[PDB]
């Protein structure tokens, strides 16, 4: 599968997530951004099938959007989340099920704290100190779960992020063409430009 | 890899004071047209055993051939071939749940089931049943097929474990063994009315009853039975 | 064919008066007298029993009714609009509550489901 | 589950085990699958467990109401013709398998209903898994002209014979005797014969044993 | 069958 | 299930078995599947009970209704709602069913509905599992204009076959008998039609 | 596939001497992968506790069904709903979808504030209502638990004494489950009130 | 299953879990995983419990007879060999196994050997076998480096195994660490999970996504 | 198509002491919901005191039992009366039981004794032979019921020393013959509550240097 | 296929129809269902026409050695070989046979061996398709020591029944009379047994 | 699949085959060398599957290097081929037919003419300019039937195979971790140590 990778440091979430997009035998391209900002301080990165990847992100941006307007505030992360677990959860027992995966990492701007959510197809959400989907997971978690420490800096995250990276261009089959790294904090959502050689 | 064809049910039997008692009826049926009605379905294997079989009736024709000639080599070289080295239940018991386990391991099973009914040298009552799967247990009751469901019960009210055997007449037991077959009639759609006995006593030795009948048949009822729920007349 | 009376048939007067609703109140008025007093140990309602004849019997006829086994109404007003509220009243006695919690509605709440059916009359079209 | 129906000279009585399994766990030592329809209407239920509930509770509201609106009390066709037409819409989804029996104006019922939706009507009747194992010993004892005395032993040891010779049936044993005059009487564990023997030990941990991590109090107000 |  | 219905000079008798069976055990022995759906209509029922039942439940109905709107019904009227609801319903039923009835001016009547839900107006038919065992008989020993005392006999025979060689058959054999004098309710015990 | 053997998870409660305790293992999975080393089970309604095994997006789902139903229900009626109340809401809301059943197996426990005596039950997927004197076990070691309490339990225990035994039971059940453990939680539940012990335990 | 080997400059660390499961039931925590096969070789297993503990124990004769035969110590590129080509006879039939065969013998130096029952034999200096393999690869691969102590490796091996024991549901039990040197397999311990892991994360500060 | 297999239930449970070793096993013997026999022993005493149960398929168990025996027997004829240590015994059983690999003995084996130092031993297997030597081992239908508890009070997982903060492991004695037997009917009497193809009997075989003895206890029978 | 067998007090009688079918199609409407494997040993074969081809043309090898060696083999004989084919080669046959001969010291004889390969020894036995439908009949209008004229009818009567109701049997009807006397073989055409 | 080229200069055959062996979710070595030399002037690739693989090349070798001995001379390229077709024919119609492709590439030391076989597990075989077995011949193909040329130097099919390499890496979705490159021409068989940066 795709990688999607976020790791929440002390004052931010930092989202990773694969360029690729394969089809068949051939990669379509090495760009890609698996990730859409649902508000000013929270994105969502997502994974899963074909066209549903993309429509239920843009979707749930839009009602997101909405909302902002609506009421001229910002939905805490929390809030969207559990907007998304809902829509999905609602999903899996439809005619066509989402088959999407997403991790959602917002900057709770009232709590002045970053989070991020995992939140698979079925609706199953949970809040993480780091998270995964896919097989990605399968090598990340154990070395999070050696190399992490929750007071680390935004620099510090993208360091682990990199043994991440690395461990998984070394073990995975796929060549996923590497990431793009997004860091969510009080500021907003910037992308580091420079991850590809750091 | 077979498929039974014409087939035999129940075979009842349970074990008294001083002896058995074993029965099946006399039908061969063809999935649901009963076919044959004369089909004797106790095998007598000497003066000490009774073996009835359900199941496949062709394999039971070849296993009664088994038994004859289990029977004919035994006599062999065997001066006492009618006293102490005369074949006991146990023996034809074994020899029978070998067969079957080996049949089922080669994947062309005996389709049977057996109950081995018999006394042995010493007085002892013999029971035991061995199936198409080479499965063997033994109870003061057994039987196979619907008996195992509804003679069962009836047969072990009367003995419910070990202790209860020598606490139980010939005639207690062989008024059970005939109302079950009675209920099985009532109760089986593959049943028939006319069946065989046998007992096989310590004393009296093996005595085999043919063309037995269920009698005191409660059927009078059935004419207040109109409709299946608000019908009056 | 079909119901096309898809508009309310009470409105508001230009003085703030509904005026089927005032007007339903003046047909209670007309209407025999039924009572409730409550005790500190249980509760009575009364009425009457107008017989209509003396060639009519009584007894066919409950002025008073059950709506559950810990529950009573009595009433005073059009008797047939009362008779098909009781039937609606055990209904959903039984659809709202009994149904779900598996114990008889508590009064206000039966009261509640009975008074809902009643306002609908004054809205729906 | 094993449940019997043994109609007698002045009325019915059904009774049932207390056995519920989820494969061949004992869900429930001892459930209670004699269900009241009306005050004089019982069913006994085996099959799906929520279903024979669920069955029984909806066609007992929609008989209270029938009641209520007609002012008579309810008829066993009444409850035998709703609920063989709802399990019978459900073609057999709602794996209701039941013994209705009562006293009403018209005197005493027994009927049965598979979850299909067909019903039959006999002297006495028996289903579940232990159908068989009850069946014959109803066929070797049942008689016409019994007493409630006779019909109440009858049944009951029906029952015995599913809780001894059949795993899909256990525990205890539960009656409901409708007699035409009197009350219906609900006899639940009329017979409890699996008590189980006292244990050989205790596990009374000593205070300690366990090791806690935190520690703190639950707010339970508003 | 036990695995590893 | 074993089943049939006779005309003859006085009207028309249908007959059957008892046995209601799940596989090879015995449901009930004593079933009555011979069913009114008017007071001179009767049914022989055969195939599934639920839907048997369902059917003929639905009948009684239509034609109760038939009755208080246009008077009594003809026994071809009481057949046509069958296969109506048979042949409509084809691929949800299993249902042969037997629609025998009397009337004044049209005597006895059999219609035979068998599984397509097609309709067939016989002098006699059968049905059931333990059927096909007498078609030789049957087709060998009925001919028209018997008498009651006949026909109770050719049914009960017939039918004391069907119950020897099906084992789908059994119990006691009911007829019930269709004439201008009303309607009869016959039974007949295995330790008499056994032994025939 | 099996709906309810994707996460993982178990919840046992018994009943003492005017007391209940209800407990939980905290892991959640997706098959082999350990995801969530913290996700608690129980849940409760003003004093009424539910805790449900099964497909992770069914318990949180139906969690938040009976918040909204119980705070609904507590307007309406103007007291806080009590267990024999609740556990027929439980049933009914769950036989709703008798044809497409949320893969769970919830357990209630709690001690009804007017008669005060302490109560607990569980349910199938589609609504069978069990409700017991002892104990009640659910989750992917049901039959671990099933064995650790028919053995380990006997009645009136005192509060402190009850908190060893459901611990004991579920603990000792869990380390035979490879799709639970990570953690316990235990409710001991009295009148007044209600203490929460978070358990030492085989981190694999 | 867990299990690893790995290769450096003080020799050869294999560590694995003990964990034996029937589906999701935990069957035992008490397998031992290495089959010591002469005091220079060590076989680990993986897959079925009995294709695994039989046919290397078979291994083990073979090896003897090797002994007998030539006089010489069976190297391991030959010990792997035979087990790899018994287990490709049976290919097709359902085998199941995933096994690592280190040794370190005079001529060979320290050695690591990858058969699988798929007839897949390698040589390599980093192996990890079984359900929880990803697991410990990440731990692994992100320490692992040639000039490693033996104190370090031991424990780094050690560490591997604790992570998948972890992660993974499918392992757990305790860790059996080995070192082979010039002189032989050196047995370092059985370490139970059950208590290793919370003296690990005091100590080292990690498995933070946990609190006690 | 033609089921070689079959499921007869019965559950076995063997513990091993200091100088003993006991291997209990129910009494009950079933078929889907039939009960064969409420007395059909499946542990047997093999001679060289050594006793052995295989429970699943009886067919298979029984099959694997004789084999063994057998073995027993020629290993006295081809090594001179040599007794067969239980280490020896269980090596034998693990080939008995993988040469069937491709066609397994659908059993869950287990035999207990005293080791070549006359301390108590038990050891299981695995279908296709995978075994170990172990402190104490369930086997068969109420397996996942009987064990976890047996971890707890035979082994002493969990349990902790009060008051040490959960850092301090309960100190693991050895049971004596009688404790053992304790747990060995509770865990039986606990299996029989929950388990429908557990009860009716337990047989329990102790092992000591001075031989093999039986023990019996009634078990319920619903 | 539509077969029977017959004893009475002068022998035993064979007899058959004559449609051999592939599905629907009549394949042959002429031929002879009755086979003889010895002088007086004749068999009524039905179900796969090679398989019962196949099985006579060997049990006839089988008894003309058997002659040759040890002389005139009794019909039991006859019977115990096709059973033997039959029961050990059950899984790939489908060959229903009845086997029928005339003996001085036993009269006459018929075994049936159905598809199991098990042996039964019967006054007479049938066999085929259409058997289902005169087993009413026929058990009703048996007797034993008929005369042949008698059990030339019985014979007849039953067979045309049989080729009524069931499609797979039909053409003329072939018997085989096996007395003393001889072999005696006879033919009905339609035109006679159709309206019987 | 894993890569296997082969490209026939004037003076002789270069065959690529990629280092890496994986099995389901890993990476299990990046060094490997599916490639075993039959004879002096005779290099075979393999591919295909997990054991086959090996085993079917070994035995080959073992069979030619006997020839080589039992008669002191070495079979021409073509003739090794054809056995090597042979046993693959007979083998597809065996209880387990080896799924094995291979890449035969010899220099003919009579004809003093490099030569590439491509012979798939079926046995068919076929003499070409360049071949490949797997997916990477669905790219690599349309490269070389453009960039080929007869009279090409040593350096300068290494050079082409460097092409087809880097549109592999690029196009191709499985990371098989480079290849490894091998020269066969009159005087023997090389290894080309440096590819992964030439
Ligand atoms: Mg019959
Ligand atoms: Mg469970
Ligand atoms: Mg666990
Ligand atoms: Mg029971």
């Amino acid at each position: 599968m795709d990688i999607i990778l976020g790791i929440r440091v002390q004052d931010s979430v930092i989202l990773a997530s694969s360029k690729a997009v394969t089809r068949g035998i051939s990669v379509l391209k090495d760009s890609d951004d698996k990730t859409r900002q649902l508000s000013p301080h929270t994105l969502m990165s997502f994974a899963g099938e074909a066209g549903d990847t993309v429509q239920f992100a843009e979707y749930i941006q839009a009602n997101i959007q909405l909302y902002s307007i609506r009421e001229d505030y910002e939905l805490s992360p929390q809030a969207v989340s559990s907007f998304v677990r809902q829509e999905l959860a609602k999903s899996i027992r439809s005619r066509r099920p989402y088959q999407v995966n997403v991790l959602i990492g917002g900057y709770d701007k009232k709590k002045n704290k970053p989070e991020l959510y995992q939140i698979d197809y079925l609706g199953t959400k949970v809040e993480l100190p780091y998270g995964a989907h896919g097989y990605s997971g399968f090598y990340t978690f154990s070395l999070l779960d050696h190399h992490y420490r929750p007071d680390m800096t935004t620099e510090e995250g993208l360091d682990l992020l990199k043994l991440c990276v690395q461990e998984l261009e070394k073990r995975m089959p796929m060549d996923f063409k590497g990431v793009i790294v997004k860091i969510v904090d009080k500021d907003g959502i910037r992308q580091v430009d420079d991850f590809q050689a750091q | 890899t077979q498929q039974p064809i014409v087939t035999g049910t129940s075979v009842i039997s349970m074990k008294y004071d001083n002896g058995v008692i074993i029965a099946a009826d006399n039908l061969g049926s063809y999935g649901s047209l009963l076919r044959f009605n004369g089909v004797e379905r106790l095998i007598p294997v000497g003066d000490n055993t009774v073996v009835g079989i359900s199941g496949d009736i062709s394999d039971m024709q070849h296993i009664e051939r088994l038994l004859k000639d289990l029977v004919t080599e035994n006599a062999y070289d065997n001066p006492l071939a009618d006293a102490e080295e005369a074949l006991e239940p146990s023996y034809i018991f074994e020899y029978l749940a070998t067969v079957m386990y080996q049949r089922r391991s080669k994947m062309n099973p005996l389709w049977n089931a057996i109950i081995v009914a018999g006394v042995q040298s010493n007085g002892d009552q013999f029971l035991r049943y061995v199936n198409l799967l080479g499965v063997t247990y033994s109870s003061p009751t057994l039987a196979t097929g619907f008996g195992a469901h509804m003679a069962n019960p009836l047969l072990r009210k009367v003995v419910d474990r070990e202790s209860d055997i020598p606490k139980t007449t010939v005639q207690v037991a062989e008024e059970a063994i005939v109302n079950a077959m009675r209920v099985l009639y009532y109760r089986d759609a593959r049943s028939s009315r006319n069946f065989s006995l046998a007992i096989i006593d310590k004393n009296t030795g093996l005595t085999f009853k043919k063309n037995l009948q269920v009698e005191n048949m409660k059927w009078d009822f059935a004419k207040d039975i109109k409709g299946y729920g608000t019908q009056k007349i | 064919m079909t119901d096309r009376y898809s508009f309310s048939l009470t409105t508001f007067s230009p003085s703030g008066k509904l005026g089927q609703i005032d007007y339903a109140l003046t047909a209670v008025k007309q209407g025999v007298t039924s009572l409730g007093i409550k005790a500190t140990n249980g509760v009575v309602i009364a009425t009457e029993k107008k017989s209509s004849s003396p060639l009519a019997m009584s007894e066919t006829l409950s002025k008073v009714s059950l709506l559950t086994p810990d529950i009573g109404a009595v009433y005073s007003g059009m008797g047939p609009d009362y008779r098909v509220l009781v039937d609606k009243s055990r209904k959903v006695a039984h659809t709202s509550y009994k149904r779900i919690y598996g114990e008889y509605p508590p009064t206000k709440l039966l009261v509640s489901e009975v008074a809902k059916i009643m306002q609908e009359a004054t809205q729906s079209g | 589950t094993t449940i019997v129906g043994v109609k007698f000279n002045n009325g019915v009585v059904i009774a049932a085990d207390t056995r519920s399994t989820q494969g061949p766990i004992v869900a429930d030592k001892n459930c209670a699958k004699l269900h009241r329809i009306s005050p004089k209407i019982w069913c006994a239920g085996a099959g799906t467990a929520a279903d024979t509930e669920a069955v029984t509770q909806l066609i007992g509201s929609n008989i209270e109401l029938h009641s209520l609106y007609t002012s008579r009390e309810p008829r066993v066709v009444s409850a035998l013709q709703m609920l063989k037409q709802h399990l019978f819409k459900y073609q057999g989804h709602i794996g209701a398998y039941l013994i209705v029996a009562g006293v009403d104006p018209t005197g005493s019922h027994l009927f049965s209903i598979h979850a299909h939706g067909s019903t039959d009507v006999g002297y006495y009747l028996s289903l579940g898994s232990g159908s068989l194992a009850a069946m014959a010993v109803l066929e070797s004892h049942w008689k016409q002209d019994l007493t409630k005395e006779e019909a109440i032993k009858l049944a009951s040891d029906a029952i015995q014979a599913g809780i001894w010779n059949d795993l899909g049936s256990g525990s205890n044993v539960d009656v409901c005797v409708m007699e035409i005059g009197k009350d219906a009487e609900y006899l639940r564990n009329y017979l409890t014969p699996n008590v189980r023997e006292e244990k050989q030990k205790s596990y009374k941990f000593p205070r300690g044993t366990t090791a806690v991590l935190k520690e703190s109090i639950v707010n339970i107000c508003d | 069958i036990i695995t590893x | 299930t074993s089943i049939m219905a006779v005309t003859f000079k006085d009207g028309v008798i249908l007959g059957a078995d008892s046995r209601t069976t799940t596989g090879a055990y015995i449901a009930n022995r004593v079933t009555d599947k011979l069913t009114r759906v008017h007071d001179k209509i009767w049914c022989c029922r055969s195939g599934s009970a639920a839907d048997t039942q369902a059917i003929a439940d639905i009948v009684q109905y239509h034609l109760e209704l038939y009755t208080s709107q246009y008077g009594t019904p003809s026994t071809e009227t009481a057949a046509s709602v069958f296969k109506e609801l048979c042949y409509e319903n084809k691929d949800n039923l299993t249902a042969g069913i037997i629609v025998a009835g009397y009337d004044d001016k049209n005597k006895g009547e059999v219609y035979t509905i068998p599984l397509g839900g097609s309709v067939h107006k016989l002098p006699y038919a059968i049905a059931g599992s333990g059927s096909t065992f007498i078609y030789g008989y049957c087709d060998k020993n009925f001919r028209e204009n018997m008498s009651k005392e006949e026909t109770v006999d050719f049914i009960k025979h017939s039918l004391s076959q069907a119950i020897k060689w099906d084992g789908s058959s059994g119990g006691v054999i009911r007829m019930v008998v269709l004439t201008a004098a009303g309607v009869e309710r016959l039974i007949f015990y295995p330790d008499e039609y056994e032994q025939l | 596939s099996d709906p309810s053997s994707i996460n993982g998870g178990i919840v046992v409660a018994m009943t003492g001497k005017d007391c209940v305790a209800i407990a939980c293992d905290l892991r959640l999975g997706s098959q082999s992968l350990g995801v969530s080393n913290k996700f608690e089970k129980i849940f409760h309604y003003g004093h009424v506790f539910l805790g449900i095994t099964g497909l992770a997006t069914d318990v949180t789902t139906l969690n938040e069904m009976f918040r909204y139903k119980t705070n609904l229900y507590k307007l309406k009626e103007e007291r806080a709903i009590e267990p024999e109340t609740f556990t027929q809401l439980v049933s009914s809301s769950l036989y709703e979808r008798r044809f497409g059943p949320y893969f769970v197996g919830p357990v209630v426990a709690g001690i009804n504030s007017k008669s005060g005596k302490p109560f607990i039950a569980g349910f199938d997927l589609i609504g069978c209502i069990d409700e017991a004197k002892d104990f009640i076990v659910s989750g992917t070691a049901s039959d671990q638990l099933f064995g650790m309490c028919e053995s380990l339990y006997e009645p009136n225990l005192e509060p402190e004494d009850l908190f060893e035994t459901i611990s004991q039971a579920l603990l000792n059940a869990a380390d035979r489950d490879a799709l639970s453990g990570w953690g316990a939680v235990v409710y001991i539940i009295k009148k007044d009130e209600v203490v929460k012990r978070y358990l030492k335990m085989r981190q694999d | 299953t867990t299990t690893l080997a790995f290769r450096f400059q003080g020799g050869i660390i294999v560590a694995v879990d003990s964990r034996a499961t029937a589906g999701n039931w935990v069957a035992s925590q008490t397998v031992k995983k290495v089959i010591e096969i002469n005091p220079f070789l060590l076989g680990t297993m993986a897959g079925g419990a009995a294709d695994c503990q039989f046919w290397e124990t078979w291994l083990g004769s073979q090896c003897r007879l090797h002994e007998l035969r030539e006089k010489e110590r069976i190297s391991v590129a030959a010990a792997s060999k035979i087990l790899s080509n018994l287990v490709y006879q049976y290919k097709g039939a359902g085998l199941s196994m995933g096994t690592m065969i280190c040794g370190y013998t005079r001529k060979e130096g320290p050695t690591i050997y990858y058969v699988d029952s798929d007839g897949t034999r390698l040589k390599g200096d980093i192996f990890c076998v079984g359900s929880g393999q990803t697991f410990a690869y990440g731990v692994l691969d992100s320490n692992y480096k040639w000039d490693l102590s033996v104190e370090d490796a031991l424990y780094l091996g050690k560490r591997s195994i604790l992570a998948a024991a972890h992660r993974d549901a499918y392992s757990g039990g305790s860790v059996n660490l080995y070192h082979v040197t010039e002189d032989g397999w050196i047995y370092h311990g059985n370490h139970d999970v059950g208590e290793l892991f919370w003296k690990v994360k005091e100590e080292e500060g990690s498995f933070n996504n946990v609190i006690g | 198509q033609f089921n070689p297999y079959g499921d007869n239930g019965g559950t076995i449970l063997g513990i091993a002491g200091e100088d003993f070793a006991v291997l209990a096993g129910d009494t009950r013997n079933i078929t889907d919901y039939s009960i064969n026999s409420r007395y059909e022993p499946k542990v047997f005493d093999c001679g060289d005191n050594i006793v052995m149960s295989a429970n699943g398929f009886a067919a298979d168990g029984d099959a694997l039992v004789k084999r063994f025996k057998n073995s027993v027997k020629w290993y006295h004829f081809d090594h001179n009366d040599k007794k067969l240590s239980i280490n020896s015994a269980a090596r034998n059983i693990q080939h008995l039981l993988y040469g069937k690999r491709f066609f397994p003995y659908y059993v869950h084996t287990i035999i207990a004794g005293l080791d070549e130092d006359g301390k108590g031993a038990v050891y299981s297997f695995d279908p296709v032979g995978s075994y170990e030597r172990e402190q104490c081992r369930a086997g068969g239908a109420a397996a996942s019921l009987i064990m976890p508890f047996l971890d707890n009070q035979v082994n002493f997982k969990n349990q902790y020393e009060p008051g040490t903060n959960g850092k301090v492991k309960k100190p693991l004695k050895y049971l004596s013959v009688e404790e053992v037997i304790k747990l060995v009917r509770d865990s039986f009497t606990s299996a029989t509550e929950r388990h429908i193809q557990v009860g009716d009997g337990l047989e329990i075989l102790i092992v000591t240097k001075d031989g093999v003895r039986k023990e019996f206890y009634e078990l319920k029978r619903d």
